[PDB]
């Protein structure tokens, strides 16, 4: 079975590439500008830097 | 003689309160505020809420 006519087709291929460059401050989310809560938080160490 | 003072805190308008004297309000500055026993720290600005 041999083709005698053809066609040129166009297809769309969608690919995600990036995401929203989120960033988080622990102190606001967890404590909310409260120094005492931050002081208690310091006992946890390097979770937030991580 | 026994007396049991039952209440519930910071969920409705307050009519009874402790003996601390009030102060003047400072707007557009982050301050340590206390309203009806609800404390906090932040900037207080005018708003419209029904
Ligand atoms: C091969 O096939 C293509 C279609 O895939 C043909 O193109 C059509 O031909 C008809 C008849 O000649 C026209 O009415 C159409 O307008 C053509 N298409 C377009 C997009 O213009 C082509 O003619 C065929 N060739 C042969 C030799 O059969």
């Amino acid at each position: 079975a041999i083709p005698t006519n053809f066609t040129i087709s166009v297809t769309t291929e969608i690919l995600p590439v990036s995401m929203t460059k989120t960033s988080v401050d622990c102190t606001m989310y967890i404590c909310g500008d409260s120094t005492e809560c931050s002081n208690l938080l310091l006992q946890y160490g390097s979770f937030c830097t991580q | 003689r026994v007396v049991v003072l039952s209440f519930e805190l910071l969920h409705a308008p307050a009519t009874v309160c402790g003996p601390k004297k009030s102060t003047n309000l400072v707007k557009n500055k982050c301050v340590n505020f206390n309203f009806n026993g609800l404390t906090g720290t932040g900037v207080l600005t005018e708003s419209n809420k029904k």
